[PDB]
């Protein structure tokens, strides 16, 4: 029998793996501030992962990455792109940190059409850069659902165990602005449930906003007459390779004292010749909710009691 | 990467080798403190002392 | 030549101390008699073993050494031990009732009236010395003597020898080989008031060298001599420039030169392989960059911690035995790119390497075997700051609700040398992430 | 040397005094002439902790024998090592206490506590370094509990800085002498509260019960209740007689398993309560079942600040450990979590006289309360109609003593409360 404590409570998806862990009569909770436990579902910030696997006799793991951060805080995940050489890259749009490093020198170089973004939308650097954060392109010619003429971004889910295996969950998901494209109004520019919750008519070309994986597939076929896995998840599964390996040795658990498992949304674009790319990595990511149940049973079943074992739908990069 | 003042011997060698560059209390207080901790201690004695005396008349009393 | 002298505080730096000087004998050839027969200036010598090492008319080399304990029963067995004619029976010093686990009590009660007599002792050997350097001091955290006793001696150390270095070998205390639930207590109190008057300190966690026994010396239930004979090899690698021939870290004030750029921050991490089970049948002898590799796996620091996740402020590295530089430099470029080192910004990411030929020695008949090479790293890492988290943590929940405080106020000392203790390894742990990230 | 200075009051302190020195003068080797006859050299290396040596190189135990009555006292020396204790250590007078607290601790026993000083002082100067004293006693009568607490009361006068530790037994009406026990013990627990830094809680109540529902016996006499004791004291001391990695002393029992110096009760436990020895499991489990409790309080309603276990044989410390963090891992919600590592234990290779596995156990749980509870529920209900209190007053005792004495340990019981819920 194990053990195991809970320390974020508004989590939408470890509310649910720590609900599934008790209902199998074999995982005890504890408070949050327990030593003896055998597993810990961490603070979103500041977890302290000093003080993990020094209990004897406890093998002591963790549904977080000490380090994953400088995947998922976008200042560093430029700076991982630029800096680190397994990353040269194509497909990271070109981008600038600058400070209210910094490189507002070179941001300039390459400005002679030159529309860009910036947030933590114009075509004037003055006209952003008064917000005193980083500075993209912006993808001007995205790629359109019809009809509608709509734009969105694809949500992955990966989950990376103690040993390191790279998970992508085979479920994924569309989230467009169902409102048709336009240029220069600022509704579906930005194209989600933070622009489109309060201001932005709450989901018309679809449901909830959200086209998941088999609908999508469809839609690739009897349009451009391609599949969902050669156009995109080919380059969905490259980008997800490659940054994780990238931070592999700084953040592996492999010959730690404590070990880690984390779960990690990946947010893409796609742009008209049919090129993916990577927006941000999300360390704490919400699920889509008809996928909840199947996606918070394999963690349990690859990243918790693949550790801590008992009395597919992954796949592995 | 680059070898620096290398020292040999007949028990060894010594060197570095760079890979980049860069860019008290007196004895007075001491006994201060010291006897201070000595009078808060008789003085705790001294009032166990003491309301062992008040039991003993207490016992004489009863 | 300039001496050392080493003073042995409370049972764990007593039976290390054992440890050590047992090796010691082992490496520089001095038998358990005291007699040393490749020494040939007889009863006199500015060598480079004689740091550590007076001799007599007769031809004894006597430890530089001074054992004290609150109680008797440890140092009695030295007194009667395989090296009795070794030290001088004044160079033990042992008191009646120790500490019963009690910093208050070891500093202030129990202490106060044999600090005198320690000093005095001490001073005997000072005045044997033509240049002191300074101390050597080994102790526990986690007893009553090692830390209330240790940290009353230092204080008076840094007033009878305001110009001499202090060096600690600190045994940070672990559960799985404890003695006393109030071993956090006395842990931050001791360090609060010792800070000032140390220059290095080298921690070795309890936890860190159990472990290695079990995974490295197949051993399931290590004893304090198999923890001991362990510590003995790194403390051994660290003092060889002292001892030996050399010209990297030859005397006390080159360790917080080389290794502690500021003062409060005087904790370098130690790294060591490699450690070989001697009743490893068959076994694989291990290269210059298989050892120096392992030098960055936490399984192999002497307190567990994860360097990657910190920032580096200097690196020493010590090997004994069959090591060129070539073979170094070589291993370090390889490990250079592979591993996440990151020194600070004003430090200069290098290493300070030192050789000796002489390959480790074994306790004959222990349980670590021969090996043709070993090493072992200093770096001074941020990321050893998670010891003193770890360590604060279990002060503050038992401070929370005052538990066993009373057993120190009873002893004369007061509530606020406990938050003061607390606030001031607040401050170190903030000292350290200023260093260490962004 | 650290000796100790041991101390039996009254007819419950001098039987259960005298199990004591029988079980540990055979784990020592010592015959009831006071002439060793051991095996092995452990049986001797910390043997003055409790044994002064004598003229013929015998060992007389550091053993002071009390009672206002003789009664017990020569019953003791016609049993099997009789003739072991110093002679000039029987300090008696012959009216008794009448199981009268007041008589005990303000008139007879006032009588004849100088006495018995006189012996403990000649003991304590024989004495290379004192840890303190160890007193036997029940806390329903009169000598044990009121001269008991008198003694308690003078020797922390003469010698401050010493260890005071009790075996105390409480009373239960399970096995009861008279019906005013409650107010003999709700008085002792005020001085004991006071003027000890240990207490062993050793409850009449579940050594009955353990007696009655377990070890299979209808009608258990005091013979097997202190059978039970004698396991209990033997264990409970056995890291102060034997050597150890462990140099345990009454000092650093008290530093360590006091968190806070009201709360010094400790449950005792033992197990097992035969051809087949038990399986370091079988240790674990029963120990820290509610049903090897030597206190008849459920650990299952409290928390325990603190513990300390020894196991007594030759067997697996690494299962030791594996069974014992087990069994805190399985019940975690009857520990407390803020005092780290509060669960200590040891090992001892010699085991107790016909047991291949043993094991004694210490808690600090602040379920002791339910017992003070009990005490303090059967006080009330006699003394809010002022009953049996004649016999008090005719002594010189007011009511105000009394009402205090309530207070006291009402007060105990909201402190051990306190923590419960921390
Ligand atoms: N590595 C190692 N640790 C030890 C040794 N002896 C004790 N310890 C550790 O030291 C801590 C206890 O402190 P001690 O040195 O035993 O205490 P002391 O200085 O004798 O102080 P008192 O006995 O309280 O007077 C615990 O962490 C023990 O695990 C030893 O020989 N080697
Ligand atoms: N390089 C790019 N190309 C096209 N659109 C982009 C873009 N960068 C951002 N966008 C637009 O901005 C939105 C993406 O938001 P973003 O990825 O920056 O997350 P966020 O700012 O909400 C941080 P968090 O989710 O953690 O709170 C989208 O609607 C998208 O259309
Ligand atoms: N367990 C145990 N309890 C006893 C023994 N003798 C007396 N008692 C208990 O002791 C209490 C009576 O006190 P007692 O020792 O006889 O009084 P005293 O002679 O005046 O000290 C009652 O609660 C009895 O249950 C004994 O040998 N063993
Ligand atoms: C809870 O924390 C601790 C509690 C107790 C101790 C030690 C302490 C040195 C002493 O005395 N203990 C002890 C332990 C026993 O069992 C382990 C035992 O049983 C026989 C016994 O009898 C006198 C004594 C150390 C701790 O860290
Ligand atoms: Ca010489
Ligand atoms: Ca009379
Ligand atoms: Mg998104
Ligand atoms: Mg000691
Ligand atoms: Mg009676």
């Amino acid at each position: 029998m194990y053990t195991f404590v809970v320390r974020d409570e508004n989590s939408s998806v470890y509310a649910e793996v720590s609900r599934l862990l008790l209902a199998t009569g074999q995982w005890k909770r504890l408070r949050k501030d327990n030593p003896r436990f055998n597993l810990m579902l961490g603070e979103r910030n500041r977890l302290p992962f000093g003080r993990l696997g020094h209990e004897p006799g406890l093998v002591q793991l963790v549904n977080y990455y000490r380090g994953a951060d400088k995947l998922c805080r976008k200042a560093s995940l430029v700076k991982l792109i630029k800096t680190s050489p397994e990353l040269s890259c194509t497909w990271f749009p070109e981008s600038y940190v600058i400070y209210p490093t910094d490189e507002r020198e070179v941001f300039l170089a390459a400005y002679n059409g030159n529309v860009w973004i910036a947030k933590s939308i114009s075509s004037e650097a003055s006209e952003l850069l008064d917000f005193i954060h980083v500075i993209q392109k912006y993808l001007e010619k995205p790629l359109l659902l019809e009809p509608g003429h709509r734009k969105f971004d694809i949500r992955s889910w990966v989950l990376v165990d103690h040993l390191y295996n790279i998970y992508l969950y085979r479920e994924g998901v569309l989230r467009t602005s169902s409102e048709p494209y336009n240029s220069a109004d600022k509704t579906c520019h930005l194209t989600n449930h933070c622009i489109q919750k309060e201001y932005s008519n709450y989901g018309r070309y679809e449901e909830g906003n959200e086209m998941f994986f088999e609908e999508f597939n469809q839609y690739l076929m009897d349009a451009l007459n391609t599949t969902l896995e050669n156009s995109i998840l080919l380059q969905i599964k490259h980008i997800i390779r490659s940054c994780l390996m990238c931070i592999e040795p700084a953040i592996s658990t492999k010959h730690l004292h404590y070990q880690s498992f984390q779960l990690f949304g990946f947010d893409f674009m796609v742009d008209e010749e049919l090129k993916v790319w990577l927006i941000e990595v999300n360390g704490a990511p919400a699920c889509a909710q008809k996928l909840y149940a199947e996606l918070c049973q394999g963690i349990v079943d690859v990243a918790i009691s693949s550790v801590f074992p008992l009395a597919s739908i992954f796949i592995k990069l | 990467m680059e070898v620096i003042e290398l020292n040999k011997c007949t028990s060894g060698q010594s060197f570095e080798v760079i890979l980049k560059p860069p860019s008290d209390p007196s004895l007075e207080e001491i006994q201060k403190k010291l006897e201070a901790a000595e009078e808060r201690r008789k003085y705790q004695e001294a009032e166990l002392l003491k309301h062992l005396a008040e039991k003993r008349e207490h016992e004489r009393e009863v | 030549m300039r001496e050392c002298i080493s003073i042995h505080v409370g049972q764990a730096g007593v039976q290390i101390g054992n440890a050590c000087w047992e090796l010691y004998c082992l490496e520089h050839g001095i038998q358990p008699d005291g007699q040393m027969p490749s020494d040939k200036t007889i009863g006199g010598g500015d060598d480079s073993f004689n740091t550590f090492f007076s001799e007599t008319g007769a031809g004894k080399h006597v430890p530089r050494a001074v054992f004290v304990d609150l109680e008797p029963t440890v140092i009695d067995e030295v007194r009667t031990g395989t090296y009795r004619q070794l030290f001088h029976p004044e160079q033990l010093i042992t008191g009646k009732e120790d500490a019963a686990n009690n910093y208050a009590r070891g500093h202030y009660t129990i202490g106060k009236e044999i600090i005198d007599l320690v000093l005095d002792r001490i001073r005997k050997l000072a005045d044997q010395c033509t240049g002191l350097q300074g101390f050597l001091v080994f102790h526990s955290f986690g007893g009553g003597t090692g830390s209330g006793f240790t940290s009353l001696l230092m204080e008076r150390l840094s007033v009878d020898y305001g110009k001499k270095s202090k060096l600690e070998f600190s045994i940070y205390p672990a559960p799985q080989v404890s003695t006393a639930v109030v071993e956090p207590y006395n842990s931050i109190l001791t360090t609060h008031t010792t800070l000032e008057h140390s220059d290095c300190a080298f921690m070795v966690d309890n936890e860190a060298i159990y472990d290695i026994c079990r995974r490295n010396l197949d051993i399931e239930r290590p004893t304090y001599t198999n923890l001991n004979r362990l510590i003995s090899q790194i403390v051994s690698s660290i003092t060889a420039s002292l001892r030996f021939d050399g010209a990297l870290n030859v005397d006390l004030t080159e360790f917080q030169t080389n290794l502690v750029p500021y003062p409060r921050i005087h904790f370098p991490l130690a790294t060591y392989a490699p450690v070989i089970s001697a009743e490893k049948a068959y076994h694989e002898q291990l290269s210059v960059a298989e050892i120096t590799n392992a030098c960055f796996e936490p399984a192999n620091q002497m307190v567990k911690c994860d360097p990657r996740h910190g920032k580096y402020m200097a690196c020493c590295l010590l090997y004994r035995g069959d090591v060129v530089p070539k073979d170094v430099n070589a291993a370090i470029a390889t490990i250079k790119t592979k591993r996440s080192i990151q020194f600070v910004d004003w430090c200069p990411t290098g290493f300070k390497v030192g050789i000796n030929y002489q390959p480790p020695t074994v306790v004959p008949g222990g349980d670590l075997a021969k090996v043709q090479r070993a090493v072992c790293m200093l770096s001074n890492t941020t990321a050893i700051a998670e010891a003193w988290a770890r360590l604060d943590h279990k002060f503050d929940l038992m401070y929370a609700k005052r538990a066993f405080v009373h057993w120190y106020v009873g002893e004369g000392m007061e509530e606020g040398e406990f938050s003061e203790a607390r606030e001031d390894m607040a401050a170190l742990e903030k000292d350290y992430e200023e260093v260490g990230v962004d | 040397m650290r000796e100790i200075v041991h101390i039996q009051a009254g007819q419950c302190g001098n039987q259960i005094g005298a199990k004591f020195w029988e079980v540990i003068s055979d784990e020592h080797g010592i015959d009831p002439t006071g002439s060793y006859h051991g095996d092995s050299d452990l049986q001797l290396e910390r043997i003055n902790v409790y044994y002064n040596e004598a003229t013929g190189n015998k060992y007389v135990p550091r053993a002071i024998l009390v009672d206002l009555e003789p009664g017990t006292m020569d019953s003791v020396r016609s049993g099997p090592f009789g003739q072991i204790f110093r002679p000039d250590n029987f300090v008696f007078g012959q009216s008794g206490a009448g199981n009268n607290w007041a008589k005990g601790h303000y008139t007879e026993g006032a009588e004849l506590v100088d006495s018995v000083l006189d012996v403990v002082r000649k003991e304590s100067e024989s004495c290379d370094c004192l840890q303190g004293f160890q007193l036997t006693h029940s806390l329903g009568g009169g000598t044990g509990s009121g001269m008991g607490t008198l003694l308690i009361s003078k020797i922390r006068e003469e010698y401050p800085d010493r260890i005071m530790n009790t075996f105390s037994v409480m009373p239960s009406p399970k096995v009861s002498d008279t019906v005013v026990e409650p107010y003999n013990a709700t008085l002792s627990v005020h001085q004991l509260v006071e003027n000890t830094d240990e207490t062993y809680c050793i409850d009449n109540e579940a050594l009955y019960d353990i007696c009655f529902r377990t070890l299979k016996l209808t009608t258990p006499t005091y013979g097997d209740l202190n059978h039970l004791v004698s396991a209990t004291m033997s264990g409970v001391t056995t890291c102060l007689r034997f050597p150890g990695q462990l140099n345990a002393d009454l000092r650093k029992l008290a530093v360590n398993m006091v968190p806070f110096p009201r709360l010094h009760f400790f449950m005792p436990g033992f197990a097992p309560l035969q051809y087949r020895a038990l399986t370091v499991p079988e240790l674990t489990q029963q120990m820290f079942d509610s049903k090897n409790m030597m206190a008849a309080c459920d650990p299952r309603h409290g928390r325990y600040l603190t513990v300390a276990a020894i196991f007594r044989g030759r067997m697996s410390m690494k299962e030791v450990d594996e069974q014992m963090l087990n069994v805190q891992n399985k019940n975690s919600s009857y520990f407390v979590e803020w005092i780290p590592n509060n669960v200590k234990t040891a090992v001892c290779d010699i085991p107790p006289r016909g047991l291949k596995m043993s094991a004694t156990f210490i808690g600090n749980s602040t379920a002791i309360q339910e017992l003070f509870k009990r005490i303090s529920e059967q006080f009330t209900a006699m003394f809010r109609r002022k009953a049996f209190l004649h016999w008090y007053t005719g002594e010189g005792m007011d009511e105000m003593e009394f009402t205090e004495a309530e207070s006291n340990m009402n007060d105990l019981v909201s402190e051990y409360q306190q923590y419960q819920d921390a």
